């Protein structure tokens, strides 16, 4: 809808993100707090992400998903690796529909990024 | 000066808490807000039955059950299958066919539930 | 003093905040504006499209297969056609036909959305 | 409810969150009194809770909870170790039915994190 | 500058005082609170069994055995039943007669008021 | 239409751009920190299309836009080379339309710009 649209544009973002971004360079504002707090927390989920960049082809949205759906039980303070290898075998299986794709490359990838061993996410494929 | 994310993810704050977007966020939509309702009318129609399920069977009740279940319902909704037959092995065995109750034996109920909150 | 290419964007975006041409911008258009209303639209019915195709064949519902179908529905109106024979080799197998029913099955309702909101 | 969402939202929490974040590290708010009471009473129950980490599978807070209902009565200044020892069979016959688990095996679990011999909880079995 | 847990518990509390989010926290929901004159109806219900009780068999009346009968009341209900067996060999042998009878024997008025209570 | 014509004139666009340009001689005026970000980023497709320089004759905006199309598919942090070599055969294809253009001479052009072989364009011609 355009309503939506109407409310958010006469708040005057355009201005107020030019003028804070000078703020900035002024040096008058400094790091919020929960930004330091952001990226101690995101920056592993960012990296495995670039890990999947030898999947080539198709959408790659449910594969890149559900690795970051499966590192978020692992990097619990009660990691559940039962839970973790749920979401992993989805992403096996969504990889192997693209075109050149096969399963033990889907295998590599998806176990190259999370970083745990290949044999963990063939069991619970069956 | 700088431009790095920890500094994209803070002045990007700085100018919601300037222009007061957040709350004209909420208050201008006014038609999703109405899927809170239907969230928490089927939030407890899988609690009632779990605790039904509960002394049908004499099983003590195993909070989390209903968070479990209604994970399965929404991945059912979708076609993630293979998702749910690997929940299946983790919870145990007399919670089982509960999981298969809300997905299969309810899907008059609370299945068209959820077909109604996303739209 | 000095003209280059970083400091006319720069004095390009310092004449906006001034005159305040943004805002005014949109403001007196207020005609092209409804195209944001058609495109929610679209979006709206290759989305539902694409869960009913993704459970009467069984498969799970693939995320961005909506943007697929979108790109190659609009190419189809201007008519770049080698430009869809190498996405549709991209695509996976069961996928390729839910991307044949946007461009050729659902010509009467969807291509008409198109062409009803580049005019 | 979204009459009892509403409430909430008018009130401006978003906003006044971020000005207290900036309070505190232009020092102009010191630590609470509360807050220090409270962590020097709660860290007991938070290390214990994560030496629960090996054990594996289902929703594990019928373990968790009566872990930590456990661990209160002996915290008391008169402790009650029989009715301690009613949560904690509770808690043992909860781990044991999960897929992967013995009855052995949560003995150690539960009475490790209680920090008791494994023979007080097998005489309250039965 | 600092996020430890002891200034995240103490930033959440000074938001709350300034926003004043616990008196409304209070009056927006309005039916939460009628489980506090549910509560304080059952309450008195088994301090009045406690006396009659202790009368009819001559023996002292005991304080806290109000608490006792409550939490084996509510344990039942979820079906936690073998902390109800460990409670009942560390209550008195007098009194073991008094916890069945909340429990078993006013099935029909008690058990009911906590159905209603968690409804 | 004038009516939208009218309402930008009337903010005095040409007043506003002379006292601008003033104050950056007069160093009152730095470089914003969303043109640094912009000419870090843009750089790479500044010179490529200035490769696509000897290619000769009609409307050769086709070209130049589905090169740009085809740049930014590689440039992404997971590179999609199938979707690139997408565009880069429209761009071929439109190429060879023009008088004074066969169609090897198009493949010199456009896998010059985007500097990749000439054989993977020519896989996805058929």
């Amino acid at each position: 809808s355009v309503e939506v649209y109407r409310q958010k544009i006469e708040k005057g973002g355009y201005s107020a993100a030019y003028e804070a971004t000078r703020r900035y360079e002024r040096e008058e504002i400094e790091v919020l707090s929960w930004s330091s707090r952001w990226e101690s927390a995101w920056s592993k989920f960012g990296e495995a992400v670039k890990a999947l960049g030898k999947i080539e082809g198709a959408p790659r949205a449910l594969v890149i998903a559900k690795v970051q759906e499966a590192l978020a039980y692992m990097s619990k303070p009660l990691p559940n690796m039962k839970l973790a290898m749920a979401a992993a075998v989805q992403a096996v299986r969504a990889c192997e529909q693209l075109p050149g794709m096969n399963r033990e490359r889907c295998l590599d990838a998806v176990a190259g990024a999370l970083g745990v061993a290949k044999d963990w996410i063939r069991r619970e494929m069956t | 000066i700088a431009e790095t994310l920890t500094e994209k993810h803070t002045l990007g704050i700085e100018k919601v808490v300037a222009t007061d977007s957040w709350r004209v966020g909420i208050t201008s939509r006014e038609k999703k807000l109405e899927r809170i309702n239907i969230s928490a009318e089927i939030s407890r129609r899988i609690q009632d039955e779990a605790i039904a399920y509960a002394r049908n069977k004499g099983i003590p009740y195993l909070p989390g059950i209903n968070g479990i279940a209604w994970k399965l319902l929404r991945l059912k909704w979708l076609g993630y299958t293979d998702q749910i037959n690997v929940v299946m092995r983790t919870v145990p065995a007399e919670w089982r066919d509960f999981l298969t109750q809300i997905m299969e034996n309810t899907q008059m109920e609370s299945m068209y539930s959820e077909l109604r909150k996303v739209r």
